RNA sequence: UGUCCCAACGUUGGGCCCGGUGAACUGUACAUUCCAGUGCGGAGUCUGGAGACACCCAGGGGGAAGCGAAGACCCUAUGGA
RNA sequence: CGCUCUAAUUGGAUGGAAGUAGGGGUGAAAACUCCUAUGGACCGAUUAGUGACGAAAAUCCUGGCCAUAGUAGCAGCGAUA
RNA sequence: ACCCUCAGAAGGGAGGCGAAAUAGAGCAUGAAAUCAGUUGGCGAUCGAGCGACAGGGCAUACAAGGUCCCUCGACGAAUGACCGACGCGCGAGCGUCCAGUAAGACUCACGGGAAGCCGAUGUUCUGUCGUACGUUUUGAAAAACGAGCCAGGGAGUGUGUCU
């Protein structure tokens, strides 16, 4: 009568308290957009990051207002970098054999979008019996 | 050409469709943007009296040199565009007709929707002096109308 | 017409300039502030210098238009606007939480603010706001 | 050959165009022109063992 | 002898309003500006003030160092004729 | 980092591929990825190659389109109809 | 096909076919520029590189993010008190002690709370900074040059020889 999600949605991964530290950090700091210069001023030009050449570039010259440029300074923490925001590490998966090796207490599966609904069921049920989270589960009325 | 840009119930709507008509595309918005909301029948006493003269359909967007009539309420700037009124009238007549044809009191029933859209450009070609010839064209409207049970 | 000023303030014999400083400083912390008895403020220096400059005021304009005041009434509240960032929502609020009277159309006598206050006992060389006003052409309606 | 065939010529300086070569109020040959040639295409001679 | 003093009235076609038809030039962006100043020394856009409720019609063209034409002058090129 | 096609190894797709639209997650970033809708047949990953491989700009090219604008013109000619 | 409408082999409406007519004739898909209608935010007293970073308003079906807020407590870097006591200075005020104490960013635990609620997205408001971009140039916001807008197109390639 209502949808519900297959597998374990609600589990959590185990971390450190340093990695727990870090991941709370990477979440508070955060980061600047960093979109391309004057992209909103122009259709034409996309969002996509280029760095500004301009010789007169007011973003390149660095002046205040104009947009922080990407430098290594601004990297997130080595020790979680890359985690989804739950605190997992997330593993690509194809097929039921993908699962194979993955440690559910430390890692989540994403299920690639190509995969079928009938290969799906197959990995998702497969998963959950090895205690593993489906980062994108399917929805069933139940 | 258009689609319903509007989802309609059939069992309390008629529909009705102008096509790839040759008329100004900005009298019609003029026009449409008019009567949206008025019974059929007010908009057909409306248009005809706009066809006669006595009543001037506001220009609000495409209102450049146009000038400022009394009769226009809350704005300045009015005309009677005879030739798209007469396409609203076809249209009104169709709609209406398909209204009563299916059961409704068609005359009665509220413009629900109407929006006029420009489909393309009939294109020409006129000449100029220095041997040069520019666009002469005609615009090419589409206008949708649902009428709806009060 | 009723102003529920939060403080009244008597400006003879006290200092235009002085005074201006401390109401835009109020009005700016949420006071509202009516100056009353504006035509005796008082403006220190040698008459024909202080005319001079406020008749230039009074000439300088053109179609776009520098409209300067001539009465008592708002040389005092022109003054105390050009102490206020009027062109901010803020500015503007509080400038207009402030009025400046002629006589005093309350019942309560207005305070004398600190430091505001000019001793005519100690003092030849200083002009009344309605001395100006009237050199100025205004029609001395106080 | 392909794009050279054509005496398009550039009108030069003096109607408010860019200087590229034209034919029958076509642009043509070069490179950013839309039917003109491929500035460094594959070439036959290239070596490829 | 209306060239002028010194301009007036009138005529015809436009101009203005209405139906229909229906282009082009031009457009980095933003743009209600004005006075000063500053700045590559000739600013609607920077600074300080002043002024500024929105929109529309008609107008004569002050400004946009207006639009149109990679200055024809001048010089430079181990250029052309 | 991304793009084309080749090869080896290895996967996805009518229980819905690519693309597109809106939206969620990751990466300093190039860019990667998922969800929903559309779509209705193809699509990857790794490794070694391949190169007509990346655009905001050139009075750049071609196509499409907006403001200009319901604006100018549809009067002027010794043939005013 | 049939029917209705219409001056009408037009068009429209209803209907029939097909998995799909949003496959109905330059008829697979259907981007941007852009147009009509409409939803959210702003809006007829107010100022212009259109934003970046902070922080407020209002708006939000699901899915793909799940956090966030307040009492208190623990930890507690640099920094770092009030009050009180004593002692100086013409005075503003300062010194010694209290004391490197109380406080102190982040993070965590207990208890309570939020689900438009936290993130995020749209728009708008406030604060701070801010006169595009690329090029030319000693010096460009430039009254120096280029572009109306968008999509697609658009520039180190081959042979030989040498190093
Ligand atoms: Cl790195
Ligand atoms: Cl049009
Ligand atoms: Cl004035
Ligand atoms: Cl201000
Ligand atoms: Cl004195
Ligand atoms: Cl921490
Ligand atoms: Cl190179
Ligand atoms: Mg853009
Ligand atoms: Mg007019
Ligand atoms: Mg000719
Ligand atoms: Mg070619
Ligand atoms: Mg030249
Ligand atoms: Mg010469
Ligand atoms: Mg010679
Ligand atoms: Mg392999
Ligand atoms: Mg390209
Ligand atoms: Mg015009
Ligand atoms: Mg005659
Ligand atoms: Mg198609
Ligand atoms: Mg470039
Ligand atoms: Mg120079
Ligand atoms: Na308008
Ligand atoms: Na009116
Ligand atoms: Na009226
Ligand atoms: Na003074
Ligand atoms: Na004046
Ligand atoms: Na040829
Ligand atoms: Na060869
Ligand atoms: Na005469
Ligand atoms: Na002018
Ligand atoms: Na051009
Ligand atoms: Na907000
Ligand atoms: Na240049
Ligand atoms: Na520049
Ligand atoms: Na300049
Ligand atoms: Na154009
Ligand atoms: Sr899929
Ligand atoms: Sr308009
Ligand atoms: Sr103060
Ligand atoms: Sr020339
Ligand atoms: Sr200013
Ligand atoms: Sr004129
Ligand atoms: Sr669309
Ligand atoms: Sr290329
Ligand atoms: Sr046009
Ligand atoms: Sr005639
Ligand atoms: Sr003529
Ligand atoms: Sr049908
Ligand atoms: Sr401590
Ligand atoms: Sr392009």
């Amino acid at each position: 009568t209502e949808l519900q999600a297959r597998g374990l949605t609600e589990k959590t991964p185990d971390l450190s308290d340093e990695d727990a530290r870090l991941l709370t950090q990477r979440h508070r700091v955060g980061k600047p957009q960093f979109n391309r210069q004057d992209h909103h001023k122009k259709k034409r030009v996309s969002t996509s990051w280029r760095k500004p050449r301009g010789q007169l570039s007011k973003q390149r010259r660095g002046i205040k207002g104009k947009g922080d440029t990407v430098e290594a300074g601004f990297r997130s923490p080595t020790a979680v970098r890359g985690k989804h925001p739950s605190g997992f590490e997330e593993v690509r998966v194809h097929n039921v054999d993908d699962l194979e090796g993955v440690d559910g207490d430390t890692e989540a599966v994403r299920i690639a979008s190509k995969v079928g609904a009938r290969k799906r069921e197959r990995i998702e049920e497969e998963a959950e019996d090895a205690g593993i989270r489906v980062l994108n589960p399917t929805y069933v009325e139940v | 050409g258009i689609s319903y840009s509007v989802e309609a119930d059939p069992d309390t709507t008629a529909k009705a469709m102008l096509r790839e008509r040759q008329m100004s595309f900005k009298h019609s918005k003029a026009i449409a943007r008019e009567i949206k909301g008025k019974t059929a029948g007010e908009a057909v006493d409306y248009l005809e009296a706009v066809i006669e003269g006595d009543q001037p359909v506001p220009f609000k967007q495409h209102n450049s040199g146009v000038g400022h009539k009394s009769k226009v309420d809350g704005w300045d700037a009015g005309r009677y565009p005879e030739k798209a009124s007469k396409a609203f009238l076809d249209l009104l007549e169709n709609a209406v007709g398909n209204a009563d044809h299916q059961g409704f009191d068609g005359e009665a029933m509220t413009i629900k929707h109407v929006a006029a859209h420009k489909v393309g450009e009939q294109q020409g070609r006129k000449p100029r002096a220095m041997g040069r010839a520019s666009a002469w064209n005609s615009p090419q409207v589409d206008v949708e109308l649902i009428l709806e049970e009060p | 017409a009723e102003f529920d000023a939060d403080v009244i303030v008597d400006a003879r014999d006290c200092i235009m300039g002085r005074v201006a400083s401390q109401v835009a400083e109020q009005a700016l912390d949420g006071e509202t502030v009516a100056v009353v008895n504006a035509e005796r403020a008082v403006i220190t220096g040698r008459e024909e210098q202080i005319v001079e400059k406020y008749e230039k005021r009074v000439d300088i304009g053109n179609d776009n238009g520098y409209f300067y005041p001539k009465r008592p009434d708002g040389i005092f509240k022109r003054t105390i606007r050009g102490m206020l960032p009027h062109k901010k929502q803020r500015g503007r609020e509080a400038f207009e939480s402030v009025r400046v009277y002629l006589g005093n159309p309350y019942d309560e006598d207005g305070e004398v603010l600190d430091g505001t206050s000019l001793d005519r006992l100690s003092n030849i060389k200083f002009v009344t706001l309605g001395e100006i006003s009237e050199t100025l052409g205004a029609n001395k309606t106080w | 050959y392909a794009g050279l065939r054509t005496p398009a010529e550039s009108f030069g300086s003096g109607r408010g165009q860019a200087h590229v070569p034209k034919l029958d109020g076509r642009a043509r040959r070069v490179p950013q022109a839309v039917k003109g040639r491929s500035a460094h295409p594959p070439k036959t001679e290239k070596d490829r063992s």
